[PDB]
């Protein structure tokens, strides 16, 4: 460790402490940003160099970690908790979590690596035939526009077995080196310190007390999908009393559902409200996508996007040919200049919704720039997750596409609002089982429940349990379809986002009454509402400087998650697939959980 | 902890 970086001697009282975060914050700053800086430099270029360089800084990283960590335990360790400074104690937390650095050198390379190759492993995996589809945006436009069962399948197993079946091995030896290293932490395993992040001590009831109010939503949005893709693809690919083939929802997890909104749409009279086409027609591009979503942002008096950032992002995925990471992310250097997206956009009305949400990650970044390093992180992570999303909400209201210029015509009837909340729940009802059940995979594969020998068995068990789908072709322990999503093998946590989705509606439900706005929820629009934007700022400028229950209630009134937000913005497509589920005699869920479609005939082979 | 933390990416 370079000398200007290590830890040098600070009494052991509160005082110390102090100063010792302050020259904390001088040293870390500088390590985050070449850390930082040589991930990007990978995920941006994905080179054996590249990667070289990348495990160097995370070596380095560590070292430092170790370092300061030591520092902190030994002068402060039973003495931190009951500091006056609530922030001072939060930073020295997390200063004295050493994660990876508590592991010998040689554990240290073997993670570092192990995080490098299945980073590389998922994002240069292909699907062939000799010429080959990338996921983005080859097979990601097949699962989103093809209709051919076939084809579909084609993908979906292409996809699958290609990224999952190679990284099974390496992510058994990750699953070993994180638990080691957070056992030196205090922590039963790496699941339990990634939920220490919500610090409250119910959170996993209190989590499984929000999906009891939100499933019968999710069951009967599947009744009522699962009947139209009857239709579509008939009664041998398509059992209406079990689970819906995995390929056939838009997506390639089937996590979200907008992509079949046009087979599932009840009113097609009504206005078009998926404008992609309008965008297409319209020549839209990357960056007027990321203009607009800016825009937004700024109309709440939030900041615009810096020089830096349009100087530093990838906003399309390079043409130069070489490969690059390409599922979205949002970075902070940590040297309060440096911030930028690198997206391999699409020109498609779910990715500009992507794009804000990645703005949102942007802005919480320019807002809390300049609290101590380790505060610069959101309430709790699913608060990171939900800031561009709220504004998205807004975003997609046909008054907002109107005024936009993405959609001419506007109606405000019970016809075009069942159209709108129905569009919504592809995106919104349909993510919350995926979204709860991806960490209830990995927190019982870290805690030893799901051993390898049951990685596949056990994802299986949740997908169907939770999202009511089946593979459409057969799975055994060989296959390894937890790591085919991203997260996985990118070792970025999931709970986040079923946090978010159930935020994002107490936030949007906020603002909109700061905003003075006093319709039905969903058709609001915080649009230029600066009342909005500093009720907004003032949750983004907190960072984690204070417990997320109590930055939630000066924000909504509320100190805890509450479903209620969102089953009020969905109340009247709710009672709308409930009537038409009983009138077509449909059966919520899927008894028949043994089912799984046949495979065509004439397949793999007639795909050319 | 031991690595900066992860870019935010999307769901
Ligand atoms: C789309 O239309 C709805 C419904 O409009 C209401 O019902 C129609 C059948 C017509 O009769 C309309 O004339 C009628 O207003 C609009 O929702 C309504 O918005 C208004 C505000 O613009 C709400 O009224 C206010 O109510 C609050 C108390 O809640 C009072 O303090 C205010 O002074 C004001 O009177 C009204 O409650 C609300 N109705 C419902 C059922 O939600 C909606 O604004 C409109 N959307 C767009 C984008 O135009
Ligand atoms: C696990 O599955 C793989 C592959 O399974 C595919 O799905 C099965 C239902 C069946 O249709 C397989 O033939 C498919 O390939 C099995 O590995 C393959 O096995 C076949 C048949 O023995 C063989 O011709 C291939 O070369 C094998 N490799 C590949 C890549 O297909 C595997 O044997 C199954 N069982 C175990 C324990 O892994
Ligand atoms: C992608 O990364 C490679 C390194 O793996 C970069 O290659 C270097 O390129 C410069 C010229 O631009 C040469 O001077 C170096 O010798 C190259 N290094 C190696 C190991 O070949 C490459 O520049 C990067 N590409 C982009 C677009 O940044
Ligand atoms: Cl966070
Ligand atoms: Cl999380
Ligand atoms: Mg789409
Ligand atoms: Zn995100």
């Amino acid at each position: 460790l370079d000398p200007g970086l290590q830890p040098g001697q600070f009494s052991a009282d509160e005082a110390g402490a102090q100063l010792f975060a302050q020259s904390y914050q001088s040293s870390a700053e500088q390590v985050l940003f070449q850390s930082v800086a040589a991930s990007w430099a990978h995920d941006t270029n994905i080179t054996a160099e590249n990667a070289r360089r990348q495990e160097e800084a995370a070596l380095l990283s560590q070292e430092f970690a170790e370092a300061w960590g030591q520092k902190a335990k030994e002068l402060y360790e039973p003495i931190w908790q009951q500091f006056t400074d609530p922030q001072l104690r939060r930073i020295i937390g997390a200063v004295r979590t050493l994660g990876s650095a508590n592991l010998p050198l040689a554990k240290r390379q073997q993670y570092n690596a192990l995080l490098s190759q299945m980073s590389r492993i998922y994002s240069t995996a292909k699907v062939c035939l000799a010429t080959c589809w990338s996921l983005d945006p080859d097979l990601t436009n097949i699962l989103a526009s093809s209709r051919s069962y076939a084809m579909l399948l084609f993908a979906w197993e292409g996809w699958h077995n290609a990224a999952g079946i190679p990284l099974k091995p390496l992510y058994e030896d990750f699953t070993a080196l994180s638990n080691e290293a957070y056992k030196q932490d205090g922590f039963t395993d790496t699941g339990a310190y990634w939920r220490s992040w919500y610090n409250s001590p119910t959170f996993e009831d209190d989590l499984e007390h929000l999906y009891q109010q939100l499933e019968p939503l999710y069951l009967n949005l599947h009744a009522f999908v699962r009947r139209a893709l009857h239709r579509r693809y008939g009664d041998r690919y398509i059992n209406l009393r079990g689970p819906i083939p995995a390929h056939l929802l838009g997506d390639m997890w089937a996590q979200s559902w907008e992509n079949i909104y046009d087979m599932v749409v009840p009113f097609p009279d009504k206005p078009n409200l998926d404008v992609t086409s309008t965008m297409l027609q319209q020549g839209w591009q990357a960056t007027h996508m990321f203009r607009v979503a800016e825009e937004f942002f700024t109309s709440l008096e939030l900041s615009p996007m810096p020089p830096e950032f349009w100087e530093g992002s990838m906003l399309e995925k390079p043409a130069d040919g070489r490969e690059v990471v390409c599922h979205a992310s949002a970075w902070d250097f940590y040297n309060r200049k440096d911030f930028r997206i690198k997206q391999c956009t699409r020109v498609t009305m779910d990715q500009l919704s992507t794009v804000h949400h990645e703005m949102g990650h942007i802005q919480y970044y320019l807002q809390y720039k300049d609290l101590p390093v380790s505060l610069r992180r959101g309430a709790n992570p699913g608060f990171h997750e939900a800031i561009g999303d709220v504004l998205a909400l807004s975003v997609s209201t046909p008054e907002h596409l109107h005024k936009i210029g993405l959609l001419d015509r506007v109606t405000n009837d019970t016809e075009s609002d069942i159209n709108y909340l129905l569009k919504m729940a592809l995106e919104k009802i349909a993510f919350l089982p995926f979204g709860y059940l991806v960490d209830q995979w990995r927190w019982g594969v870290f805690s030893g429940r799901t051993p390898p020998s049951r990685y596949n068995f056990d994802w299986w068990y949740l997908r169907t349990k939770y999202q009511g789908i089946c593979p459409p072709v057969t799975r055994n322990e060989t296959h390894f379809d937890a790591g085919a999503k991203f997260h996985v093998p990118n070792v970025t946590p999931y709970i986040r986002y079923f946090v978010s989705f159930v935020l994002q509606f107490q936030f949007h439900e906020a603002l909109c009454k700061e905003a003075g706005y006093e319709g039905p929820l969903h058709q609001c629009d915080i649009y230029r509402s600066t009342k909005a934007g500093a009720k907004l700022r003032k949750v983004l400028r907190a960072g984690s400087s204070r417990p997320w229950q109590e930055v939630l209630k000066d924000m909504v009134g509320l100190d805890a998650l509450d479903a209620q937000p969102l089953l009020k913005y969905f109340q009247l497509v709710t009672q709308w697939l409930q009537e038409q589920n009983q009138q077509n005699g449909e059966v919520l869920g899927w008894p028949e959980y043994q089912w799984h479609p046949p495979l065509p005939d004439n397949y793999p082979e007639g795909i050319d | 902890q031991g690595l900066p933390p992860r870019p935010k990416i999307p769901p």
